[PDB]
């Protein structure tokens, strides 16, 4: 089980960028959260949002994150140089035995 | 011999009133003695994995080693000595399975700290249900009383060390507890906190009890921290106790049962302790002179300092023991005297 | 590089600053050049390890508390074996929703199986 | 009879020195009898409809039958015990209305299940205070001692069986309450959870008193769950005392009352019961022996196992009573000794 | 005299057997007497301004005046009685400092209702912690027992009147204590409300104590509210008790102590008092007969009505006097006759 | 239709899986086009009926705890009357400025005044 | 006493469109909340809006509240078909003996 | 108008409405056209005084408890000194950087030095 | 110590105004919220905001504020006639003894 997600997003530095993680009646519609991991090339993914709206100490706050119904959305206000990483989306799936599950990745540009 | 109008007075034979000697071992007979080896009395009735063989035994007398240890999770009783005695006049461990639902939760919770065979384990008589798959309801469970007989529920409430092992055990971080029957209540609230560690656990746990009459129904209603029952013991009543003494096992016939062995029962007093069971003599302070049936009885011999409560036992033990010498004195100068009397 | 049948074994430190009593493990996979799957998980101081559906058989997780390390051997490897292998620590936070998230400890461990 | 020397000498004549039987009523004469009927002491204290005859009554002895029966709002008193003895020795019911402000709350709550006509009530001497127009602002409400003489005030916190029933009633989910004097403190937070229906209410109430010395103030702090006095009780100290027994009210006079009716208190030694009002002789366990004025006691019957508290009392009465029997043994030996020798 | 024969017998010479009267004042030798003065017990253990000449004092019998009263922040200690009889019992007030970390917070608060210059002060045995530049971090401090003997210490919570006032002083309205040890935990959680003005002051201190054995470890986790120790006090065992009476201390020599001063002990009875210290007779209900050593005990005089506890103490006591009151007749009786019998 | 001057009864049910032991029950009036008015109202466990200033003396509530009804009457019926009526339980919630909220069970009954 | 309402209201499906409940100092004015009722023709009305801004479950989030000073706003983010019922506002007035007070009505269209 | 060298006594009221056992009480400056200035506080029923590095030496606060009173004595005054001088009472509220605000109470007080 | 602020500002009545309070690592940046005072000319300083967005009853809502990083902002949704009065920002220094700290004041036209 995976949380579909768009392949690829680009676009120029300085505005506005939007990433999607959509589940199903299982995992997010169900009454899951979603966590959001970003893993830059050639380094082990790191953590970047949790409970949907949370950020950890380290990261700046034009990182956004939105549940609504079986789907979230990941925003970014402004585009910069060092936003060359991977974003992944987790939840869990409460169908058969449980597990957690991750999305397909998307490549920001 | 002493007499009331002489204090010495010289006979051709006399006799000891006072026994002053142990034989050094607990007779086995006729009375029935459990030795608890290396387990205490509320390890056996929780479920220790080094107690399994006490499981569903009765007993007259219970054996307690000053050797015996706990191997199992961290735990405190509010009220210790009241369970304590409470299950001792039982007198027996006899357990009764329940069905209870607990739907929506994890059960058979087992710890690293408790370890039975070759894996961790926990309490065998006591259920730690925590989160399914992320998530605790709250629970609404009962459970009647259709008997003839009262039935005596034991189950407890869980602190973690942190909020992060809350969070990770309950997947919340506020819980609460609250049993009750048609005549009681208990609301019982975990105190989160750091606390030091045994065998790597800084966490404990609080053990609490209830008595359901027949007719009535136990009702819990909880929403975290809780350690559920498994069942209920038969409480009933009758001439067991308990005693604490380090003396082996034998194999005799003595009606008089002392921490230290099990001592003759013929004469009227005796001095080798102020504890005892059974068909006993009186305690007195003499150590010598010259010429009764109580089972559960009050703690006499207390290894912390408690105050108002413990100084009122030490007052009425004292007391009694006062009382009982200057009987024995009394007694004892007017057979003399009498004796003397009408031989002359 | 593993001969295909063979077992890996990759260990764990169940230790640390941010790790506490009832912590837990979990072992995250990555393909080369693809995304991120879920492996087997255990608590070391509470129940018994988890697993995942598609590992059941070959996959077993041990935890060595004398030297507070935790310890998972895939036995029977096979080709579509070849990936970087990451341990994760369980985070806490208040919710309604709450499922733990994961926290990389390291760099992964890359696994090439061939014959 | 029996003798020190002999133990079976035969007399010409002999007498009892042991009452063995009862009247079988109580003689309402000299002491002061309060009859229950269907009310125990805390019930007639509080105020139930079917005790509306008891109030600014006066007692020496309170009878408490075991017919006895609530039919009012569901309730629980913490230290049950102590509050009935406090009552008990205070030997009085006698009520004084006081004009506390209570402003910006609804007065004089009434519930289904406590019906005094045909309509809803509630308790007698306490006040149900709720929201007024779905507000309820902060009480802060004080009442001095300005007698020469104890206050006794008797209030109660109030213990939803839900969150919706908490707003339905104070309109805010989170109530404290604190009352102090200028010696004490007593801090009380409600339990919101299900219990048993009793009358068809899951909810409880428990009961709590504040005594205020002369020269004192009495400060009341809550927020909502408060059961608020109407006043206050005058607690004294006297010979008073409260009984269980369902033996009838004769017409007679005894300076002695037991369970089982009245007896005659010329012997020096009795065995019907060992609990006892008024000059009473000595209890004993010997049923047969040929030749004291206490007014409120302990208690000496349970029904419910408590433990350490309840074990102690009963050992304090086991040695009393074995060393009263001890006494008259040897007294009657004596007696029938030295009488012996003078008519020889 | 009286006889068991006859109860009036005619004799030349005859003697007093019951003391009836005293000195009236404390002899102050061979026990080792401590004046109180203006001080109680607890005031002088907590560093009462006015009790700052009883540090690290010893004694045998501490005598409390009536005329006591307090000098410095409101307080109440939660089972007084028990503290109080723990403290009496140990008989010293040695104190040695211990370094605690305190890390983040502030130390050494003062108040204005605690003066012991012409500045404020506060308790010199506990130590005030509060917020350090406006912030009160978490406080996660250890202390193990390496020594041979048990240690106590002494602490407290602080419940201030008002939200704004928990503000003003730790920086936040959420505070909480726990203090653990590897056999213990109490958990502590501040009560904010109103309470009547003692010296301007409405908030109140309850006061708490934890023993730690040897090989132990104390942990002090809280957020606020603490009210921490500044070292721990030697607990031991001996003969110290505390008595209550406003007798002057004389220069004489006995030992036996009445709260009415001192008495001889040659005669076996007496009816002074109850409340008897070192070698004393035992105490009679009878005022003439005509022909032990106890050191701390329980309490005999009561201000407050408390119930069942008091009860019980009340009826151990009654018992006693009645049995040691027929022991004295039935003695001098005994002795008078056989005297009567070998004169003639 | 009933004859002016006469006597409407309305009754209700004081129960359900959202009724507790202190929800309330409360009447609301709907005249045919025109606008929601508000009716007694009762707590069938506490306290007696309130009533509005507008029916004083007309309107009376009893509450039959047998059958576990409540009953709301209106005497001296008029042709003003003609009106669709509604039973309400309360709902609660946490605020500052709560008041019960309505919650509407069933369809309303339609009585008509006429001569 | 009554709270007063507009008649009624129109528009396109597609936009926001607003409705308002003004009270007096003794209802909202006074520290009370407001209540959203909603009736289909033909139908005993329902629940829409407590506390001001809390949705009951079964109705979609286009429906928003406020409440300032001693006024009440009720938003609808998108119209559609569905949305031909009326609207009631109700509160709570302490004046008096007390009682609950409802809007004049309103028609959406 | 105080010679240059002499001391100036501000006093203020312990006491008000909103005044609880432990609100303090802190002193604000203010030269004519310029900005705030803090000097010396206190809480008068809790520990002691504290100052300002810029007037060590020079400034003393004194409780006056029979009269319920506070005073700030400025000794050895000086030509810049001219300025009004407010009192403050502490504010609480709930927050994670919190520190007590000011409240102004009454008009200040005008304060001169010439020669 | 003082927190920097600027001068004046001015604007034509209707619109939103903005001021700013920078500080340092020891205030506001060491977690200490930030006061907003008025005072009138002739009259002693009055109590705008306290807790970065509090206001006290008798302030009206046209008054905002925010913190971010080492600064604070203070915003007036409508300029009326009555905003003639300055500005000052407090907070609280750790550094050295500890200590209040004002801004240098603003002038509003
Ligand atoms: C509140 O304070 C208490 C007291 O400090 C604190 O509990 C302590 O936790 C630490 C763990 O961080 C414990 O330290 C361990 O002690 C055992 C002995 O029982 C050692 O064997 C352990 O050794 C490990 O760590 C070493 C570090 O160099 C390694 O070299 C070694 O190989 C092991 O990996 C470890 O030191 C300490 O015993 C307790 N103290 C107690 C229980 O009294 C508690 O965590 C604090 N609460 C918090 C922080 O929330
Ligand atoms: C937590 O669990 C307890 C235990 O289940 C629960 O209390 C129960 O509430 C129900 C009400 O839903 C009670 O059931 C009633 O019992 C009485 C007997 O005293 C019956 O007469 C009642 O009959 C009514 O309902 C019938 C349904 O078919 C109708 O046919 C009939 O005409 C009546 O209308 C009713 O069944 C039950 O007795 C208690 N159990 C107790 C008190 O032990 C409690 O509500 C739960 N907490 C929650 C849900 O929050
Ligand atoms: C809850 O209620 C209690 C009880 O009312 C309340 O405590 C009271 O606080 C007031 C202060 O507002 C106390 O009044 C003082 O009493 C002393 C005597 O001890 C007087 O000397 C004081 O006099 C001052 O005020 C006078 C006013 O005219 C001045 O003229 C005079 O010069 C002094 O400045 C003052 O009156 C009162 O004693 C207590 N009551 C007690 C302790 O029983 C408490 O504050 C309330 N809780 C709240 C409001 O949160
Ligand atoms: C997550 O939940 C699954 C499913 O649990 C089952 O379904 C629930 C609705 C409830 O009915 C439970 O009692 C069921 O057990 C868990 O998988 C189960 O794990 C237990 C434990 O070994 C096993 O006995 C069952 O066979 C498993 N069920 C299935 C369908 O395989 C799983 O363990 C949970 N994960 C957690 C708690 O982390
Ligand atoms: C809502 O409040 C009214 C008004 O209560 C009165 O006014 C308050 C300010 C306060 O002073 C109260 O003590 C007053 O009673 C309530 O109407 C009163 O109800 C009582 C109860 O029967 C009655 O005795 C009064 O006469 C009524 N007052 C008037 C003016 O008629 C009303 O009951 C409250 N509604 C609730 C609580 O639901
Ligand atoms: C605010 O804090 C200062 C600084 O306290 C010092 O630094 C801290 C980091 C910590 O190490 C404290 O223990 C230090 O004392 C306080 O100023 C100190 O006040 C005490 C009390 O008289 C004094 O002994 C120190 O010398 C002072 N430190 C310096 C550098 O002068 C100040 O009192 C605090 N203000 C409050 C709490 O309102
Ligand atoms: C007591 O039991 C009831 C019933 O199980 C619990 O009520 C539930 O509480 C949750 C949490 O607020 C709600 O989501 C449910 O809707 C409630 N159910 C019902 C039927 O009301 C209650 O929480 C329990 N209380 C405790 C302390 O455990
Ligand atoms: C028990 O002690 C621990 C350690 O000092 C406290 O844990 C800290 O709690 C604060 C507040 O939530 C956190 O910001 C810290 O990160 C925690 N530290 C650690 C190491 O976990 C805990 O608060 C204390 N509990 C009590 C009741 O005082
Ligand atoms: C009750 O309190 C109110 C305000 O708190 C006051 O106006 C009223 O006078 C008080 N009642 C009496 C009898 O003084």
């Amino acid at each position: 089980s995976v949380l579909t997600q768009p392949p690829s997003v680009s676009g120029a530095p300085g505005q506005r960028v939007t990433i999607s993680c959509t589940g199903s009646s299982s995992n997010i519609g169900a009454d899951y959260d979603v966590h959001w991991y970003q893993q830059l090339p050639g380094t082990a993914p790191k953590l970047l949002i949790f409970g949907n709206n949370n950020r950890p100490s380290g990261v700046p706050d034009r990182f956004s994150g939105s549940k609504s119904g079986t789907s979230a959305s990941l925003a970014i206000t402004g585009l910069q140089a060092e936003d060359e990483a991977d974003y992944y989306c987790q939840s869990f799936d409460k169908s058969l035995s449980g597990s957690f599950v991750f999305g397909t990745g998307t490549k920001v540009t | 011999v002493k007499t009331i109008t002489n204090d010495r007075i010289e006979v051709t034979n006399a006799t000891e009133l006072v026994q002053n000697s142990s034989i050094g071992e607990i007779c086995d007979s006729p009375h029935q003695i459990l030795d608890g080896e290396n387990c205490t009395l509320i390890d056996a009735l929780l479920g220790d994995p080094q107690c399994d063989g006490f499981q569903n035994k009765k007993w007259d007398l219970f054996v307690e080693r000053s050797k015996a240890y706990s191997n199992c999770y961290p735990y405190d009783v509010p009220d210790y000595a009241s369970l304590r005695s409470l299950v001792a006049s039982s007198g027996t461990l006899e357990f009764k399975n329940e069905s209870f639902n607990w739907t929506g939760v994890t059960q058979n919770g087992t710890s690293s700290a408790c370890i039975r065979g070759s894996s961790s384990s926990f309490f065998s008589r006591l259920n730690w249900l925590t989160h399914l798959n992320y998530t605790y309801p709250a629970l609404n469970v009962t459970m009647p009383n259709n008997e003839q007989f009262d039935k005596l529920y034991i189950w407890g409430v869980h602190h973690p060390g942190t909020d992060k092992d809350q969070i990770f055990l309950y997947a919340q971080s506020s819980g609460r507890i609250t049993v009750s029957t048609k005549r009681s209540q208990q609301a019982v609230i975990p105190n989160i906190g750091s606390r030091p560690r045994i065998r790597d656990i800084p966490s404990r746990i609080s053990i609490y009890w209830t008595i359901v009459k027949p007719g009535d129904i136990l009702l819990i209603n909880s929403t975290g921290n809780l350690i559920a029952p498994r069942g209920y013991f038969k409480i009933r009543s009758g001439k067991s106790s308990i005693m604490r003494s380090d003396a082996p096992i034998g194999k005799c016939k003595s009606e008089c049962i002392t921490p230290n062995g099990s001592i003759p029962n013929d004469k009227p007093f005796q001095n080798v302790n102020r504890i005892t069971y059974g068909a006993c003599p009186r305690y007195v302070k003499q150590s010598t002179l010259k010429l009764n049936e109580k089972f559960h009885q009050i703690e006499k011999e207390f290894s912390e300092v408690e105050g108002r409560i413990q100084d009122l036992e030490k007052y009425v033990e004292d007391t009694k023991i006062d009382l009982w010498s200057y009987n024995a004195e009394l007694l004892v100068a007017l057979e003399n005297q009498h004796t003397i009397d009408l031989t002359d | 590089v593993k001969k295909p049948g063979s077992s890996v074994k990759v260990s764990c430190e169940a230790s640390g600053d941010t790790f506490t009593t009832y912590s837990g493990i979990n072992w995250v996979r990555q393909a080369p050049g693809q995304g991120l799957e879920w492996m087997g998980g255990v608590l070391p101081n509470f129940g018994s390890p988890n697993y995942a559906q598609r590992f059941q058989g070959r996959i077993t997780i041990t935890v060595d508390r004398s030297t507070s390390l935790v310890h998972m051997e895939l036995t029977n490897l096979r080709s579509d074996d070849t990936a970087v292998y990451y341990c994760t620590e369980t985070g806490a936070y208040n919710s309604v929703g709450y499922f733990p998230y994961f926290q990389f400890r390291g760099q992964g461990t890359l696994v090439s199986v061939s014959s």
